[PDB]
RNA sequence: AUCGAGAGGA
């Protein structure tokens, strides 16, 4: 009637992704962790734009949408910043937002690539990922001689439930039972299917013998980071966020039980 | 006791018409103590059954060792002594037909009780003496155990 | 006897329920019932 | 029109179907009177068609309001 | 090209045509939807005489 | 075609005397569908006495009140004694079979092709099945229904 | 024109309760927990943790409409137990599991970066 | 027409039920007295259906015959099916 | 069986006799009916006006 | 008109790869090898780079509204 | 726009009152694409549901008495069948006989008429799907189907 | 705004 005692085994850790395995947990816990990776791990992203001048060939909403999708390093700052809902300030303040400025003008004859390097921030900790000290800079717009783009953005705290720009992942590979032992899939021709990278089967064997007493355990994860957070920071923040969702739910539950 | 029928059967054929369903298999079996034919649908995925196997089949009206009716509701938190403890494969179904060789004037010498365990069908046919416990629209249990 | 009496009552009630209601526009209803299938049957 | 507008259905029902002008002109020349029995005639005049819920009248029951 | 926002339309006592005082035609005119002959026939088959009178008398041009 | 049909039949209606009439008040049908029944409640059924042979019809519909042991298998003891002893009941059952045979000839002239599929209000076999399951009728035991009660 | 703001899936409206408990009258010792502004993420884990309790006879959840942003979790327990107590223990167990998982993931990361 | 012998059906037609319920619901909405008791109903349609189930709608249905005569049936005199 | 000759045998069963039938490309129902060895009872036409 | 920022499917950043992709293509890489060099392993991101039409280069052939 | 017209529509033209059409004395609406392919797959003989799956499905029954039915298989592991859950979906105590579209025509003659090898020959008794694979013939718009008999 | 025409949707 009590909690699982999950174990963890990290099989790869780079700056780009983290590949790990959780054992002795329920499939619902594993999938809620997977969902929180995508939808409830907050990060910083541009969510307010003011175009002072845009002579480029892309209209204002195009530039704004494009700026919103630039990942901003959010590692230690996202926990400190507040949601503008919770901030007791006006529209903005340094406690709930980060100011960016962009001011580019193509005077020279070659096309000027307005890239994420031109997004200048007031906060040194929250900068475009590509601008962080290889991979090139994200391209915001190409400008022709005489074209000019001057804008002022504000980045906010949010998560992927509100908009995919606050999603920190560039793909969450999730898998379990690589050999189809639980038979949660039913291959019409099991020989036709390639083997999982996590499979432990000799090549003559297509799928594992059916396990009637089996349950999903040993979930394999590959959490790729878009750049804002480190992959391990994505996983840790996901676990913390899920735990705070449950804690808030329990607080409200206690108020409802005692009020009855 | 609550047992409508008990005998030892021997699997004489499996899927004469061919495999119709993947996880379900039809066994055509015959006993020795009563000379009763049996067609039975079993989930071979969880309880595989091979040709020539020999098992004890017990059609019961209840699982409780003492005479006590069942409510037809699922109660996993039940600590009473259940006779399902003494068997490996247990199903729960209802009798939906009782045929016989009766005439307009003569009673039936042979009966044929049909049971459905949530769609897995069984036909137990043989002497009418061994099938007086069966009544249509009545809930029963399978209670089947393999023996060597 | 109980089953037969219940059966008689059931037949009577369902028959009285099958009787056409005064005010049914059976002509418009029949025109629709004959024109709707006409939209599916083949021209050639 | 050769079978439906040749019966005694009333000029307003007939004008709804076909030959609106010819029908109404014939009725004028012959002084025909539409008794407003069909559904088309009542629908045109915005009156309750004698159809379905309109095939009867409701009266208040003074002896039962007590 | 067929986006729902260019198709959604509603009316409740909007403008009316000059000749016959009935709702206008079209989204652009804030018009009403046509309760046509086939709708009249359907509601006659239903036997809904008050709804038929509401649609063809009271919701169009009393 | 649809518009033409509608304008031709639009005002035909079932009146409170149960006749179907047009706007002119002329009578189109004395009863709707020749049977005064609505088309939603009727459903497909089978006439059981249309197709069978004379021998099969006799064997399936003639109540046999001479076979004592067959009645003993079908009916309870008091019902068997009343059916075998009483002659008023036997004449009632005999006239029941004669009436069914007359009905058979009427069906044979109504359906000159042997098609027993008919559309009728109440699905009597389904109602009988409903009664069997509602009252837990045991098909193997003798019944307590008097055949005279069935006829009456 | 009709697009709800994206925050309405996560944010509670003023005067709207996060969770509401309603006694289920069909069977005894059953309750319906209507949780607002949550989705399958918490519903699935709460249900599956409740299924681990042998004193829980029923544990299910549903999102009645995807366009709406609430879940309903039905919990039935044995008579000596309570669905509110079962729900509380399920949340406590999930919290403890996630705390342990977080600490062990921190340890695994430390081992991986170090050696 | 002899009220002692009314030839029309003793059942309320679906159209009679529809119009009687609508009429009585409008009457209730216009502050007419209610004939049945009320727990918490405030919708006139629900009150009218409760009155019909209770057989306490003070309305008479005047069914016209093709010949021109009519038959008056109290809503309590008819058989309510649905 | 819709065009076969459905009779009732002496035993009381419906029997479908397989018999020759003619289908014409024009209609003279008035004349064809009054011909020897032509059935004036079942012979019909699809021209409702005739 | 311009290379998207993220992959529509996963959300991987592809905005910084268009210029590198073109530079690899003029370096006599095949499109597949070029996509492998940029680290686009999921066929969604390979779709993003491989099916992109740089229309902005044609929109920059028109003089702007202001000099 | 009036209580009278509202009552008219509520008592005459509401969709449940419109399930059976007078045109052909059969249902006009039936079970349709995904629900029909899925109910065919669901009522196959080898569909076994686990306890959590069964509770998930029972969450979506509006007309559920809150009693979990006794599983068709108790050992070695409790498993409910798709027919056992559709029996909960089926209302009242209706009785119905149909035949799945793949029902062989020479099966009703030989043995196994009442124990079908192919799980054809739909039989619903007392509102329980005793046997058979449901399909268009059982849940579609034809005459004598489960939806018609339910209405 | 009207009218007409055209292009489309189901
Ligand atoms: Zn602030
Ligand atoms: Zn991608």
């Amino acid at each position: 009637p009590y909690a699982n005692q999950p174990t963890v085994r990290i099989t790869e850790l780079t700056d780009e992704n983290v590949k790990f395995i959780i054992e002795n947990t329920d499939l619902a816990v594993a999938n809620s962790i997977r969902r929180v990776f995508i939808a409830e791990v907050p990060i910083i992203a541009i969510d307010w734009v003011q175009i002072d001048a845009n002579s480029s060939v892309l209209h204002d909403e195009f530039i704004a949408h494009r700026l919103g999708l630039i990942p901003l390093t959010s590692d230690d700052i996202v926990d400190k910043l507040q949601y503008s809902r919770d901030c007791t300030c006006e529209e903005f303040c340094p406690e709930c937002s980060v100011e960016f400025t962009l001011d580019v003008r193509c005077n020279e004859d070659q096309t000027r690539h307005v890239t994420s390097r031109d997004l200048i921030s007031n906060s040194p900790r929250v900068i475009p990922v590509t601008s962080r000290n290889e991979q090139d800079d994200i391209l915001i717009v190409k400008l022709r001689k005489g074209q000019e783009l001057r804008l002022r953005a504000y980045a906010k705290k949010g998560f992927g439930k509100e908009h995919a720009k606050w999603n920190p992942t560039a793909g969450v590979a999730f898998e379990y039972d690589p050999d189809n032992a639980l038979r949660h899939t039913v291959y019409p021709k099991p020989e036709e299917w390639p083997k999982s990278e996590y499979s432990e089967l000799d090549e003559d064997e297509s799928q594992a013998p059916y396990d009637p007493n089996g349950k999903p355990e040993r979930f394999y994860y590959n959490v790729e980071s878009c750049g804002s957070l480190r992959p391990e920071t994505i996983v840790l923040s996901a676990l913390s966020g899920l735990k705070k969702k449950l804690s808030d739910l329990q607080t409200q539950l206690s108020h409802e039980i005692q009020s009855d | 006791a609550g047992i409508l029928f008990e005998d030892i059967f021997d699997v004489k054929d499996i899927d004469p018409e061919g495999k119709k369903f993947d996880r379900v298999s039809r066994l055509h079996c015959e006993s020795e103590s009563f000379k009763m034919d049996l067609i039975l649908d079993v989930n071979i995925q969880i309880y595989p059954v091979d040709l020539g196997d020999k098992f004890r089949l017990v059609i019961a009206s209840t699982l409780y060792e003492d005479g006590t009716l069942d409510d037809g509701e699922y109660n996993p938190t039940d600590d009473r002594p259940s006779r399902a403890d003494q068997f490996e494969y247990v199903m729960y179904g209802k009798v939906y037909r009782i045929e016989g060789d009766e005439t307009s004037t003569e009673a039936a010498t042979r009966l044929s009780a049909y049971v459905s365990y949530g769609g897995l069908l069984m036909r137990l046919q043989g002497d009418a003496n061994n099938l007086h416990g069966f009544e249509v629209d009545s809930r029963v249990y399978l209670l089947m155990k393999k023996l060597a | 006897g109980e089953a037969f009496d219940w059966l008689l009552g059931e037949i009577e009630s369902k028959f009285n329920q099958a009787i056409a209601h005064p005010g049914e526009m059976v002509g418009a209803l029949a025109a629709q019932s004959l024109g709707e299938p006409a939209t599916q049957m083949t021209l050639n | 029109r050769h079978g439906v507008n040749r019966q005694d259905t009333g000029p307003l029902m007939k004008c709804s179907f076909e030959e609106t002008v010819d029908v109404l002109m014939e009725a004028a020349a012959h002084g025909e009177s539409d008794p407003m029995k069909g559904v088309s005639e009542n629908i045109m005049l915005g009156q309750l068609a004698p159809a379905g819920t309109g095939c009867f009248d409701l009266l208040l029951d003074a002896e039962k309001c007590k | 090209k067929h986006m729902v926002d260019d198709k959604i339309h509603s009316r409740a006592r909007g403008p009316i045509q000059i000749l016959n005082r009935q709702p206008m035609e079209g989204r652009s005119r804030d018009g009403g939807l046509r309760f046509g002959e086939m709708e009249r026939d359907c509601q006659i088959a239903h036997g809904a005489a008050q709804f038929l009178r509401e649609r063809l008398f009271e919701a169009s041009d009393p | 075609i649809q518009r033409r049909l509608i304008k031709s039949m639009e005002s035909v209606m079932v009146k409170y005397d149960a006749t179907v009439r047009n706007s002119i008040n002329q009578v189109v049908q004395l009863r709707y569908g020749e049977d005064g029944l609505a088309g939603e409640s009727v459903e497909f059924q089978n006439l059981a006495t249309l197709k069978p042979s004379n021998k099969a019809f006799e064997k399936k519909f003639r109540f046999d009140y001479t076979n004592e042991r067959a009645l003993r298998r079908t009916l309870q003891e008091d019902l068997v004694k009343d059916v075998l002893s009483n002659a008023h009941i036997q004449n009632e059952l005999e006239r029941e079979f004669e009436r069914m045979r007359e009905d058979r000839e009427v069906l044979r002239v109504i359906f000159p092709t042997g098609d027993s599929k008919v559309v009728l209000p109440c699905n009597l076999l389904r109602m009988i099945w409903n009664a069997q399951k509602i009252f837990h009728i045991n098909p193997r035991l003798p019944s307590d229904l008097h055949p005279i009660k069935v006829v009456e | 024109m009709n697009a709800p703001p994206a925050f309405e899936s996560f944010l509670l409206f003023e005067g709207e309760k996060k969770i509401t408990i309603n006694k289920d009258t069909k069977v005894p010792n059953a309750c319906l927990f209507t949780i607002n502004k949550e989705d399958h993420t918490l519903g699935n884990i709460i249900k599956s943790q409740l299924l681990k309790d042998p004193q829980v006879l029923f544990a299910g959840y549903k999102v009645p409409h995807p366009l709406e942003h609430k879940i309903i979790i039905r919990v039935q327990t044995t008579p000596d137990y309570s669905p509110q107590e079962a729900f509380t223990n399920a949340i406590t167990d999930l919290i403890s599991e996630l705390s342990l998982l977080e600490e062990r993931f921190r340890v695994a990361i430390k081992d991986k970066q170090e050696g | 027409q002899a009220n002692q012998k009314r030839i029309t059906t003793p059942y309320m037609t679906k159209y009679e039920r529809a119009r009687v319920l609508g009429t009585r619901a409008l009457q209730i909405a216009m502050c007419a007295p209610v004939m049945v008791e009320l727990e918490g109903e405030t919708d006139p349609l629900l009150i009218a259906m409760k009155e019909l189930k209770a057989r306490k709608i003070p309305i008479i249905i005047r069914r016209y015959l093709p010949d021109g005569s009519y038959e008056d049936w109290g809503v309590d005199e008819l058989i309510i099916s649905d | 069986d819709n065009k076969k000759k459905i009779i009732i045998t002496e035993d009381g069963e419906f029997k479908a006799l397989q018999e020759w039938i003619l289908e014409t490309d024009g209609v003279s129902l008035m004349r064809v009916l009054s011909e020897k060895d032509v059935d004036p009872v079942r012979t019909t036409s699809n021209d409702i006006v005739e | 008109m311009i290379i998207p920022v993220r992959c529509f499917t996963c959300g991987k950043i592809v905005g910084n790869k268009w210029e590198a992709y073109l530079g690899l293509l003029q370096a006599e890489y095949t499109e597949g090898d070029a996509l492998d060099a940029l680290g686009l392993k999921r066929y969604c991101c390979r779709r993003m780079l491989l099916a992109h039409v740089d229309l902005i280069e044609k929109l920059l052939n028109y003089a702007p509204l202001e000099k | 726009q009036s209580l009278e017209t509202r009552a008219e529509i509520q008592e005459l033209a509401m969709v449940p009152r419109m399930i059976v059409t007078p045109q052909s004395n059969r249902p006009v609406m039936g079970i349709v694409q995904d629900t029909l392919t899925a109910v065919r797959k669901f009522t196959k003989r080898d569909v076994f549901l686990e306890r959590g799956e069964v509770m998930n499905l029972l969450m979506f029954l509006s007309t559920w008495d809150g009693k979990v039915p006794q599983p068709a298989i108790l050992k070695p592991r409790p498993l409910w069948t798709g027919k056992q859950i559709f029996s909960l979906i089926i209302p009242g105590h209706i009785n119905c006989i149909r035949t799945h579209s793949t029902h062989p025509d020479d099966e009703d003659s030989g043995p196994y008429k009442h124990i079908s090898p192919g799980d054809t020959k739909v039989v619903v008794e007392n509102g329980e799907l005793i046997m058979g694979i449901l399909c268009k013939k059982s849940l579609g718009t034809s005459a004598g189907s489960l939806v018609h008999i339910s209405y």
